[PDB]
């Protein structure tokens, strides 16, 4: 079956070099014009570069001409893009892609067609020493029907956490919402459950954080403060 | 009667560079040699070991079709003889070469506005190559007696160099389009044969 | 150097209902032959896109026959004559006539129901940022019908921006609602000098804009 | 343990008929009366040099020898060449397979092709991007060495792949002997006799 699987990701600061690799199983490798397109996080796509069947390229996106490099090697199976002078906008996912037409199939040669993808890698670049969460409550408002309350994660780095509730059993009425990023690189998300009013000031909530990376499970007991 | 596929390597909508030249097989076809002839669109079709008149009654064991693409001056330097640069380190033809050489020009479509990069030449190599061995590694080379620390300071410089291949020079630098076929008649049974 | 747009920017669909959505261009893609080069893409919640349609209206490989492609020129349509389930995500449109290609901005489908009004809580920062200098408040929306909703930041009629931001979910599987949260951080300079903060919500589902505000000390 | 290499090692050379001649060609041949290397498989599979083709004669009578692994890093890095043998299939691959030592069960590609009682003696050339290996059957009765007498060599297959050989290394099944020789650039005289099979040869 065909397979495209990429690899050479990894954190990397900041005017240094990478060196990706998309390697193709499955198909006659040089009879497809391959593409590498990059994914923001949390974005839309965006057209990076390309090869046709003859380790012709076909011109990088116009923002990025300059610094990337593309290579082929039909022998081999594989396609490389070399990465040069990084900034902190070039971090986003990378898949690699295949044509549809055969070349002589049926005016031109055939280009378009992106129709297998590969699992793209998660290519990072950033300044920042791994530093551990700081964990912050959400008591209730205590204006109260189902009145909610949660836990704030901040500075950490880098992804991903973990957050739970009551260890893990209470499942109806959480939120986690997606880590946004910061100023410094240091990212931060929250989480947040819904319980009855009547029941905030006798019961127990706890909130556990789990990050693997700095090898901590942090417990929050979360309660009404007045 | 199956004719063979020339024109998936004439028609290449790109054609590798030099010093990487794409090295193609041929067998089990009846190859047609008669357009490849007299076409109106070549500058430049050339035949050594046997005269292009008479293509169609020789039964060759194997073919091979290197194909590249180099500038407009330089295209004097493929030939057995009249050795040079690019001959000299990119591609060298064997001395007694049984083939044809096919040139012609491509200034519309090889050629960019601003300035192209995709095409580069190889410089400052070690020895001269030997009849069609491909080098295409990159390691960075030095220029005198220096220790070679991955430093290119006026130490080690890099060899490959990049055409520049402006739509607007003259018609000594625009980009020239390059195949040459290879034949061979070792000992096996005729794989190809003109009708 | 050739910029696309699409229309509507999100859209609501509901099983059984016919879709259709628009892709223009600046430069018509006609060319020699006579075959636009536009392709549609699709992308699942959560997996690698795919292909939908390609040279304008020629069906990919493997889609079923429910998918439709029309238009010429500059500009160009998908219909879905019965969408389903399983046809939840995002679209875009290709060129493939002058290089660079280009990938358009993307349509958002998702499922449609009852509009529904979000609930809002304040939550002002704890006594953790009192001996910390870094002050931060969090506004939460919840359980709110469509995905549009915006947020004022208000501290003495003073409006801020740039140091505040937000933060969404996706679609919740079962009633099919959204959720919202922003924050704004600062300094340990100003948190103790304003005293009324207020998060301001607007939505089609309130007659008006609702401000939720707390005071310092109390 | 050496053995005495009596006159092993003459092969087709060219593929035109010949008939009761004495032609006298200069080639790559393995030279009269050599020290053959001995490997025993008791309780040898190590890596040999591989600098001018190889000569190699498997006495069996097990069938427990299944094919070869030429190439130079061996480890999913370059296309190096594997012959194997079992129960109907004879495959020829040049895959980076990615098994370190020995890939067999116990008891990144280019091209593929699919086709002490018995003395099975083979040469291997590789020549300007043709792999030529030349084989031949012979039914033996002698438990100890390498018997004789003289017999042809006659030229088998070519493969097109053309890459830089240096060691190879021959493979077994899990749960014999056999003999090696290497290749110098000899001109011999040999009598093709009357129906044009070589019947002598002088080095
Ligand atoms: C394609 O190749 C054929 C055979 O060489 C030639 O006759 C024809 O003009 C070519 N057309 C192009 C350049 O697309
Ligand atoms: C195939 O071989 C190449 C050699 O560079 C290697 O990079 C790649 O990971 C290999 N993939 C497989 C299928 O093992």
């Amino acid at each position: 079956q065909v397979q495209l699987l990429e690899s050479g990701g990894g954190l990397v600061q900041p005017g240094r070099s990478l060196r990706l690799s998309c390697a193709a199983s499955g198909f006659t490798f040089d009879d497809y014009a391959m593409h590498w397109v990059r994914q923001a996080p949390g974005k839309g796509l965006e057209w990076v570069s390309g090869v046709s069947w003859n380790s012709g390229t076909i011109g990088y996106a116009d923002s990025v001409k300059g610094r990337f490099t593309i290579s082929r090697d039909n022998a081999k199976n594989s396609l490389y893009l070399h990465m040069r002078s990084l900034r902190a906008e070039d971090t986003a996912l990378y898949y690699c892609a295949k044509a549809v037409e055969m070349v002589r199939g049926l005016g031109a040669d055939p280009e378009y067609g992106m129709d297998v993808w590969g699992q793209g890698t998660t290519v990072t670049v950033s300044s920042a020493s791994t530093k551990g969460p700081s964990v912050f409550p959400l008591a209730p408002s205590s204006k109260g029907g189902t009145a909610a309350l949660g836990c704030l994660v901040k500075d950490y780095f880098p992804e991903p956490v973990t957050v739970s509730w009551n260890s893990g059993a209470l499942t109806s009425g959480v939120h986690t919402f997606p880590a946004v990023l910061q100023s410094s690189g240091l990212y931060s998300l929250s989480s947040v459950v819904t319980v009855p009013s009547s029941s905030l000031g006798t019961q127990t909530y706890i909130c556990n954080v789990n990050h693997k990376p700095s090898n901590t499970k942090v417990d929050k007991k979360v309660e009404p403060k007045s | 009667t199956n004719l063979c596929p020339f024109g998936e390597v004439f028609n290449a909508t790109r054609f590798a560079s030099v010093y990487a030249w794409n090295r193609k097989r041929i067998s089990n076809c009846v190859a047609d040699y008669s357009v490849l002839y007299n076409s109106a669109s070549f500058s430049t079709f050339k035949c050594y070991g046997v005269s292009p008149t008479k293509l169609n009654d020789l039964c060759f064991t194997n073919v091979y079709a290197d194909s590249f693409v180099i500038r407009g001056d330089e295209v004097r330097q493929i030939a057995p003889g009249q050795t040079g640069k690019i001959a000299d380190y990119n591609y060298k033809l064997p001395d007694d070469f049984t083939g044809c050489v096919i040139a012609w020009n491509s200034n519309n479509l090889d050629s960019k506005v601003g300035g192209n990069y995709n095409y580069l030449y190889r410089l400052f190599r070690k020895s001269n190559l030997k009849p069609f061995e491909r080098d295409i590694s990159t390691e960075i080379y030095q220029a005198g007696s220096t220790p070679c620390n991955g430093v290119e300071g006026f130490n080690c410089y890099f060899p490959l160099q990049s055409y520049g291949f402006q739509p607007t020079n003259g018609v000594g630098y625009q980009p020239y389009r390059v195949v040459v076929l290879s034949f061979e008649l070792l000992h096996a049974p005729a794989t190809v044969c003109g009708p | 150097d050739i910029v696309m747009t699409q229309s509507p920017l999100s859209l609501p669909v509901t099983p059984g209902e016919p879709a259709s959505i628009s892709c223009r261009s600046s430069q018509s893609l006609l060319h020699s032959n006579g075959y636009n080069y536009l392709d549609w893409y699709l992308q699942k919640p959560g997996q690698s896109p795919q292909l939908l349609i390609y040279l304008g209206s020629n069906r990919a490989s493997g889609v079923p026959d429910r998918f439709s492609g029309s238009g010429s020129g500059t500009d160009f349509t998908l219909k879905i004559s019965r969408v389903e389930a399983e046809d939840v995500g995002v679209y875009y449109c290709m060129q493939a006539l002058q290089t660079p290609f280009t990938f358009g901005p993307g349509t958002k489908v998702d499922i449609k129901r009852t509009v529904a009004a979000p609930s809002v809580f304040i939550f002002p920062p704890s006594d953790e940022q009192l001996k910390s200098g870094t002050a931060s408040v969090v506004c939460l929306l919840n359980n709110f019908y469509p995905r549009e909703a915006k947020v004022q930041w208000k501290v003495d009629n003073a409006l801020q921006s740039g140091n505040s931001q937000e933060s969404v979910t996706e679609q919740d599987s079962k009633d099919s609602t959204y959720s919202l949260s922003s924050t704004l951080t600062l300094s340990k300079a100003d948190y103790e000098k304003h005293k009324v903060y207020a998060c301001e919500v607007t939505h089609q589902g309130l007659s008006s804009p609702v401000t939720k505000s707390f005071n310092r000390g109390e």
